[PDB]
C-alpha cells in the first residue's frame, strides 16, 4: 500500500503577521530557558574538566 | 448537576467476561520507547542532580585522607614510609 | 484483642468509606476515553480514586472478625466489599482496554512518524508487511471486541468511538491499492461508513 | 524484515514480554508494587502542606487551621535563631578551655 | 567539619597583636621576606637541602622580631592605641561600625 | 501565545485531611527534630578539635598485602 | 512549568507522544523528589 | 474558594524557584579564572 | 525521490525564519542578563579589579 503524502502547510503559507507575533513570544520564552539550562550545563561541562599536566607526561 | 446518566449506566453495568488478546510487540515496543524517554531525557536531568553537588561539594564525600612522612636507607638503597590519617579538610583558602 | 479491634476498625473505615464513593470513581473513568483513563484523576482531582484501587487489594483479601461487627454492619460492610470488588473488576476491563487502544495507536504512530516530514532519514513509499500484518490482526481483534460488546450498547459505541479513530486514521493514510482490500475486508463493512 | 529475523525478533519480544508481566503479576511481587504505589501517592499528593482550600465557615474552622504556619514559622525560625546561638557558645567554650589548658 | 583544625591557640589580644606586628613587618622588612621566599622556591632550597636557606631564615626572624619589640616610644604609643580599637572592635557584639584603618597607618608611619 | 505563568498553588495539592489541615505541625517537629540532631553532632565534631602534630602521630606505613612499605632506588 | 515542558515536548515531539499520562506523572513525581533532595542537600 | 495562607504559598514557591536556580546555575558564584590575565597586580 | 514543494522566500518557514527567530530567542537573554552579569561581575570590584599577589611576582631569581 502506497502511503500517501502532504505538503506541510507552513512551506507554502505566505508569511503572516499572525506568524510572526505569536511565535515571537514563543521563541522568546524559548531563548529564556535553554539559555538558562545551558548555563547550568555549560557550568557544569567546564566545572568538569581536568587540570593541566606537564609537558610529555604519561599518567 | 450535570446529566451522567448514561454514564452512570456504563459503569452500574459493564461485562465481567470480555477481554482482549494485547500483541506483544506492539506493548513492548512502547514501553522501550517510554525507556528511551526516560534513560535518555530524564537521564541526563536525575544525573545533573545526583552528581553537580558531586562536582562542586567534593570534599563532603571524602572524609578520610592519608598522610606520609618518608626516610633514606643508605645501606640497601631503599625509602622507608610512615603513614598517618588525616580528617580531609580545606586547606589554603 | 486489640491489635484485631484496629485491624477490624480500620478496615470497616476505609472500606465503607470509599464504597460510598465508588460509584463516582467508576462514572468519571467512563467519562473519560481510553487513551488515559485516570486522566482526570492525575490531573484535576484525584476524587479518591487511588484509594479505591488500593483499598480493593485489602477488601478481597484481608480477613474479616465477625464477634466485632454488628448485624446491619456487617451487612453494611459485605456490601461495600461487594462494591469494592465490583471496582476491581471494572478497572481491570477498562485497562484492557485501555491497552488495546494504545495498541492500535502505536501501529498508527509508527505510520505517522513514517509520513512526517521531518522524517528526511526514514522516508518509505510502500508499506512493509510487518505492519500490514499487524494492522490486520489488530481490526480482527477490535471487530471481535465490538461483537463481544453487543449486550452493552454504551460499551460499545465508546469502544467504537475511541478505537476505531486510530482504525479510521491508519486507514486514511494509505491508499487503496495493493492488499488494501484484503487488510480492511472487516473494517470495510460497518466501521468505514461511520467514520465519513 | 527477514523471515528469520522476523523469527528471532518475534521470540525477543514474547519473552520480554512474558517476563515483565510474570514480573509485575507475581503474588509478592504484585504485592509489594501494589503497596509501593500507594505510599507513593500518599507522598506526593498528600505531603505536609501550609496553603489549603478552606471549605468551612470560620464557626467551623479550628484554631490550629488558622495558626499553623505561624506556629511552622515560630519553630522552624526558633530552631535556627538557637543553632546560631549554641554554635556561639560552643566557640567561646572551645577557645576558654583551649586557652585555659595552654597560651 | 572540612575547615582545618587550629594548631595553636591564640588568644585574642595575642591574635591581634601578631596581626599588626605582621602587618607592620611586611612593610619594614619586606626585602628579607622576599629573598627568604626566593631561596625556599627551589626544589633543592625547600625540600632536598632546606639548610642552604638556613641563614637567609634567619635574617628574616630577626627582623620580625625587631618589629615584634617596638623600640621607639612613638612606635609603643601608636601600637597600643590600634591594639586597643582593634581589642574594641573585635569585642563589639552589636552592628559594627567604624573601622580601625586611621590607627594602622598612623602606626605604620611611625 | 496564551499567559500561563503564575505564582498561585494549584488546587490539585490544595485539599485538606478529613480532620482539619494537613499534617504541617506534626512533620514540624519531625524536622526540627532531625535539624537539631544533625547541627549537635556537626557542632560537637566542628569546634571540640586540634592538630597534634609530634613523632607519636606517625606510624609505619604498609601495603594492602599488610607487609611494610618500602621502595628501593631503581 | 513542570507541565508546559511537558506539554510542549508531546506537542512538537512524534515519538514523545508514546508516553502514557501515567508515564508523564511518574516523572512528574521522580522530579519533585529530585528537587527536593536537590534544594535539602545544597544546604548540607 | 477561598485559599488558606495563598501569599504565602506564592513566596514560598517563588523562593523555592530562586534557591534552584541559584544552586543549579551558579549564576552568582561566578568564575573570575578567566579574568586574571586582564587584571592589574598589587605588592 | 521525494519532491519538496517550498517558497523559500516568501514561506513562513524561509527567510522571514531568519530574520523573526535570532531577534526573538534573544530578547530576555540580553535585556536581562546583560545589566545582570553586570552587576554580578562589578559589585565585587567597588575599588577595583586588583590582584592581591600572594606569590612574589616581581621576584626573579637572580
Ligand atoms: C553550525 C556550526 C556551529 C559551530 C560552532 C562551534 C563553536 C565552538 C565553541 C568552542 C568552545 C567555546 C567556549 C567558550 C567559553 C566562554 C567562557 C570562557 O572563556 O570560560 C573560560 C573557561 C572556564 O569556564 P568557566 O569560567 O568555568 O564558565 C564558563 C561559563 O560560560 C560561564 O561563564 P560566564 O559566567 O562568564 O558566562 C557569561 C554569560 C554571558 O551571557 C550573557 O550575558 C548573554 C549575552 C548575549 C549577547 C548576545 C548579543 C548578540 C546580538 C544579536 C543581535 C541581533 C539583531 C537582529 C536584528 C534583526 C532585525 C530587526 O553566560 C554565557 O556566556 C551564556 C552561555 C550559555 C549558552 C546557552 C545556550 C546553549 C545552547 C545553544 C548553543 C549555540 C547553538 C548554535 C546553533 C546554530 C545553528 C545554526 O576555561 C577556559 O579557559 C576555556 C576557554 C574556552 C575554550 C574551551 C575549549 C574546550 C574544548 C572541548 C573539546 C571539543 C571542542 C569542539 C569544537 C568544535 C568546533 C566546531
Ligand atoms: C530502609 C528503610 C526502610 C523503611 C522506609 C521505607 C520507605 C520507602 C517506602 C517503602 C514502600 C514499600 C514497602 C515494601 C512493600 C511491603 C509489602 C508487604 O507488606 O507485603 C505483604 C503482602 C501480603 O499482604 P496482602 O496480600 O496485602 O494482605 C493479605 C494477606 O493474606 C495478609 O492478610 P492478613 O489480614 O492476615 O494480614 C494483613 C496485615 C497484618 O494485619 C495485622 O495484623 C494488622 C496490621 C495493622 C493494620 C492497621 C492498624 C492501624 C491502627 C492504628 C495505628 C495508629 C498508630 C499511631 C497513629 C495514630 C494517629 C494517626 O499484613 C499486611 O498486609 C501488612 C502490610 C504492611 C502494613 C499495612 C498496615 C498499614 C497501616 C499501619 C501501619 C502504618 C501506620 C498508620 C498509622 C495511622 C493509621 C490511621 O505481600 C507479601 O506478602 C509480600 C512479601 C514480600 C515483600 C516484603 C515484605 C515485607 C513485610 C514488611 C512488614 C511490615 C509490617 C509493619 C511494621 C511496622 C513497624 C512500626
Ligand atoms: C520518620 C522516620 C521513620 C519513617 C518511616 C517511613 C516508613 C514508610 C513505609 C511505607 C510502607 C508502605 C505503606 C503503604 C500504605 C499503608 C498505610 C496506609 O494505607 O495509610 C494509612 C494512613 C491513612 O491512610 P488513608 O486512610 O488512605 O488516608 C488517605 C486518604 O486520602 C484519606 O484521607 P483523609 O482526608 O480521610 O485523611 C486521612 C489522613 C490520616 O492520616 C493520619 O492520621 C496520619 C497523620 C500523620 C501521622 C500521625 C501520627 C504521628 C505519631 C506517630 C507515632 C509513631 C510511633 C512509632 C513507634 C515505633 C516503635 C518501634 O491521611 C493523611 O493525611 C495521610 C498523610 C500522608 C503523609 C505523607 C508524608 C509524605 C512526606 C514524608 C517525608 C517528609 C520529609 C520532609 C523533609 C523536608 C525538609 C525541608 O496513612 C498513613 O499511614 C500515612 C503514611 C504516609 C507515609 C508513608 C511513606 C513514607 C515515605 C517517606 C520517604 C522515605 C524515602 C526513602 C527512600 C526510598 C527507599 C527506602
Ligand atoms: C558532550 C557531552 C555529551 C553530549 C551527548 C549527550 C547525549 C545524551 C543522550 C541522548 C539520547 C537521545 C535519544 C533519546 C531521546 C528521544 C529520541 C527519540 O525520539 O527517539 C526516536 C527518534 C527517531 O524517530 P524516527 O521515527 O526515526 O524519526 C522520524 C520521526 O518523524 C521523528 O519524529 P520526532 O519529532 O520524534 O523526531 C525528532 C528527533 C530528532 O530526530 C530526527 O528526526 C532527526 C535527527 C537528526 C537531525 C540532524 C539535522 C537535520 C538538519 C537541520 C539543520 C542543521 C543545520 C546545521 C548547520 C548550520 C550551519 C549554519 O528529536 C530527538 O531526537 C529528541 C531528542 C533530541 C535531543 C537529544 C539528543 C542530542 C544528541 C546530540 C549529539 C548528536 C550526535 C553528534 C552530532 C554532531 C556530530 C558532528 O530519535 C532517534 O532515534 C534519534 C535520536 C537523536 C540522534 C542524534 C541526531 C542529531 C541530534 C542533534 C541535536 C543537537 C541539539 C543542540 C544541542 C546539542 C548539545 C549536545
Ligand atoms: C518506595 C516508595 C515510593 C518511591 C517513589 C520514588 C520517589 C520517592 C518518593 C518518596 C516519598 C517522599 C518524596 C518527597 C516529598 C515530595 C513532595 C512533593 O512532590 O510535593 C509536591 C507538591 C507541589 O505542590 P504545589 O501545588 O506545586 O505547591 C508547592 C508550593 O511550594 C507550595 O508550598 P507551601 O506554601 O505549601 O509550603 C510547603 C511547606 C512545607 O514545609 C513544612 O511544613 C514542612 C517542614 C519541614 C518538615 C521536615 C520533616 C522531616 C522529618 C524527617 C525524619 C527522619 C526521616 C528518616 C527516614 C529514614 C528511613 C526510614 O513549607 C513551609 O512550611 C515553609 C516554611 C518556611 C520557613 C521560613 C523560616 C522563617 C524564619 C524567620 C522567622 C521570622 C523572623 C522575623 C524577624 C524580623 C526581624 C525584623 O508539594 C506540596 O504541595 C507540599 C509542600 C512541599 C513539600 C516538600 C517535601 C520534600 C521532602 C523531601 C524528603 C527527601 C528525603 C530523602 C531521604 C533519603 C534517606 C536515604
Ligand atoms: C552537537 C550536535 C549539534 C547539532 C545541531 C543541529 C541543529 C538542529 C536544528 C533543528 C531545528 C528544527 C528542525 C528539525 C527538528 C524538527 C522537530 C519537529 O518537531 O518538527 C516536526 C515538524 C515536521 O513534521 P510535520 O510537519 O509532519 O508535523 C507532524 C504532523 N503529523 C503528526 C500529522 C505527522 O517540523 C519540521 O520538522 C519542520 C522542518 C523544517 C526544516 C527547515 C530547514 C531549514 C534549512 C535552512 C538552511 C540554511 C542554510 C544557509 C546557508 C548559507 C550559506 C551562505
Ligand atoms: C537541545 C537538545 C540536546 C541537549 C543535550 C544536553 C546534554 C547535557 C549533557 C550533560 C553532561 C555533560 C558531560 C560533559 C562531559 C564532557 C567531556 C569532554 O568531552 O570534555 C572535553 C575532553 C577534554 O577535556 P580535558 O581532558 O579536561 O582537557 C582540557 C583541560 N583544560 O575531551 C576529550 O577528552 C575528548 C574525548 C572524549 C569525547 C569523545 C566524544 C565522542 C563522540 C562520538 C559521537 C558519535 C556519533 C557521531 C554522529 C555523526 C556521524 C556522521
Amino acid at each position: 500500500m502506497r502511503t500517501k503524502l502532504y505538503n506541510a502547510a507552513y512551506f507554502l503559507l505566505n508569511n503572516n503577521e499572525s506568524f510572526g507575533h505569536s511565535f515571537g513570544i514563543r521563541l522568546k520564552i524559548v531563548g529564556l530557558n535553554t539559555w538558562i539550562v545551558g548555563y547550568a550545563v555549560s557550568r557544569y561541562y567546564f566545572s568538569s574538566l581536568r587540570v593541566k599536566a606537564a609537558q610529555d607526561e604519561r599518567f | 448537576m450535570l446529566d451522567d446518566t448514561k454514564y452512570i449506566q456504563m459503569a452500574q453495568k459493564f461485562p465481567r467476561n470480555v477481554s482482549v488478546q494485547l500483541n506483544k510487540k506492539l506493548f513492548v515496543t512502547r514501553t522501550w520507547f517510554r525507556n528511551y524517554y526516560f534513560v535518555g531525557v530524564f537521564g541526563i536531568f536525575a544525573y545533573f542532580i545526583y552528581n553537580q553537588p558531586k562536582i562542586f561539594a567534593p570534599f563532603s564525600g571524602y572524609p578520610t585522607t592519608v598522610a606520609y612522612k618518608a626516610q633514606p636507607d643508605f645501606l640497601n638503597d631503599q625509602v622507608i614510609f610512615y603513614s598517618q590519617q588525616r580528617q580531609n579538610t580545606l586547606k589554603n583558602f | 484483642s486489640l491489635v484485631s479491634l484496629f485491624k477490624n476498625t480500620f478496615l470497616k473505615s476505609r472500606v465503607i468509606g470509599l464504597s460510598f464513593q465508588a460509584q463516582r470513581v467508576m462514572a468519571q473513568m467512563a467519562k473519560t476515553d481510553f487513551e488515559n483513563p485516570d486522566e482526570h484523576f492525575l490531573l484535576n482531582d484525584a476524587m479518591k480514586y487511588n484509594e479505591l484501587v488500593f483499598y480493593g487489594r485489602l477488601a478481597e483479601n484481608w480477613s474479616i472478625n465477625p464477634e466485632l461487627f454488628g448485624k446491619a454492619e456487617l451487612a453494611k460492610y459485605n456490601e461495600a466489599k461487594q462494591t469494592l470488588i465490583d471496582f476491581n473488576q471494572y478497572h481491570a476491563l477498562v485497562q484492557n482496554l485501555h491497552e488495546f487502544y494504545w495498541e492500535l495507536k502505536t501501529i498508527y504512530l509508527e505510520l505517522s512518524r513514517g509520513v512526517a516530514t521531518s522524517n528526511f532519514h526514514n522516508k518509505r513509499e510502500v508499506t512493509h508487511s510487518i505492519i500490514e500484518s499487524d494492522i490486520k490482526n489488530s481490526i480482527h481483534k477490535y471487530i471481535q471486541l465490538i461483537d463481544d460488546l453487543k449486550d452493552y450498547p454504551e460499551w460499545q459505541h465508546k469502544v467504537r468511538e475511541e478505537i476505531g479513530y486510530y482504525a479510521h486514521m491508519i486507514y486514511t493514510s494509505v491508499n487503496h491499492d495493493g492488499n488494501f482490500p484484503e487488510i480492511f475486508k472487516e473494517f470495510n463493512k460497518v466501521d468505514s461508513l461511520y467514520y465519513f | 524484515m527477514n523471515h528469520s529475523c522476523q523469527k528471532v525478533f518475534e521470540g525477543f519480544v514474547s519473552a520480554l514480554y512474558d517476563t515483565s508481566y510474570f514480573f509485575r503479576n507475581f503474588g509478592p511481587f504484585k504485592a509489594t508494587i501494589h503497596y509501593a504505589t500507594y505510599a507513593n501517592y500518599l507522598a506526593q499528593n498528600w505531603a505536609p502542606r501550609v496553603s489549603y482550600i478552606e471549605t468551612s465557615t470560620p464557626a467551623y474552622t479550628l484554631a490550629k487551621n488558622k495558626y499553623a504556619v505561624y506556629i511552622v514559622y515560630g519553630l522552624i525560625g526558633g530552631a535556627l535563631i538557637h543553632n546560631y546561638m549554641l554554635d556561639n557558645k560552643a566557640a567561646q567554650k572551645s577557645q576558654q578551655y583551649y586557652l585555659k589548658h595552654r597560651d | 567539619s572540612i575547615l582545618p583544625p587550629l594548631q595553636y591557640t591564640y588568644s585574642n589580644e595575642e591574635s591581634l597583636e601578631l596581626l599588626i606586628h605582621s602587618i607592620k613587618g611586611n612593610k619594614d622588612c619586606n626585602s628579607e621576606r622576599k629573598a627568604f621566599n626566593l631561596c625556599r622556591s627551589t626544589v633543592l632550597g625547600k625540600h632536598v637541602e632546606p639548610e642552604k636557606c638556613l641563614d637567609k631564615a634567619l635574617v628574616f626572624v630577626n627582623c620580625f622580631q625587631k618589629v615584634r619589640r617596638d623600640e621607639s616610644a612613638a612606635c609603643q604609643s601608636a601600637f597600643n592605641s590600634t591594639l586597643e580599637c582593634g581589642k574594641k572592635y573585635s569585642e563589639s557584639t552589636i552592628s559594627l561600625g567604624s573601622s580601625c584603618q586611621s590607627q594602622l597607618d598612623a602606626y605604620l608611619n611611625c | 501565545a496564551r499567559l500561563w505563568w503564575t505564582l498561585d498553588p494549584s488546587k490539585y495539592y490544595l485539599k485538606q485531611i478529613s480532620s482539619g489541615g494537613r499534617n504541617e505541625i506534626l512533620f514540624t517537629v519531625l524536622g526540627v527534630t532531625a535539624a537539631y540532631w544533625y547541627f549537635g553532632n556537626k557542632r560537637c565534631e566542628h569546634y571540640w578539635r586540634r592538630q597534634i602534630d609530634n613523632c607519636q602521630s606517625w606510624s609505619r606505613a604498609q601495603n594492602i598485602n599488610g607487609n611494610n612499605l618500602t621502595v628501593k632506588q631503581y | 512549568m513542570f507541565k508546559e515542558l511537558i506539554h510542549i515536548f508531546r506537542t512538537y515531539y512524534i515519538t514523545f507522544r508514546y508516553l502514557k499520562k501515567s508515564n508523564i506523572n511518574f516523572l512528574k513525581n521522580l522530579s519533585y523528589t529530585l528537587i527536593a533532595y536537590y534544594l535539602i542537600i545544597n544546604f548540607q | 474558594l477561598p485559599i488558606r495562607n495563598i501569599q504565602f504559598a506564592r513566596y514560598h514557591y517563588l523562593a523555592a524557584v530562586t534557591v534552584f536556580t541559584y544552586f543549579a546555575t551558579r549564576c552568582c558564584l561566578l568564575d573570575y579564572k578567566k579574568y586574571y590575565p586582564l587584571a592589574s597586580v598589587k605588592k | 525521490m521525494r519532491r519538496i514543494f517550498w517558497n523559500f522566500k516568501t514561506a513562513f518557514v524561509g527567510l522571514p525564519m531568519f530574520s523573526l527567530a535570532p531577534k526573538n530567542i534573544l530578547v530576555y537573554p540580553i535585556v536581562v542578563g546583560v545589566p545582570l552579569y553586570t552587576f554580578i561581575v562589578l559589585q565585587n570590584s567597588v575599588r577595583g579589579f586588583a590582584y592581591f599577589d600572594e606569590y612574589d611576582s616581581d621576584v626573579k631569581e637572580n
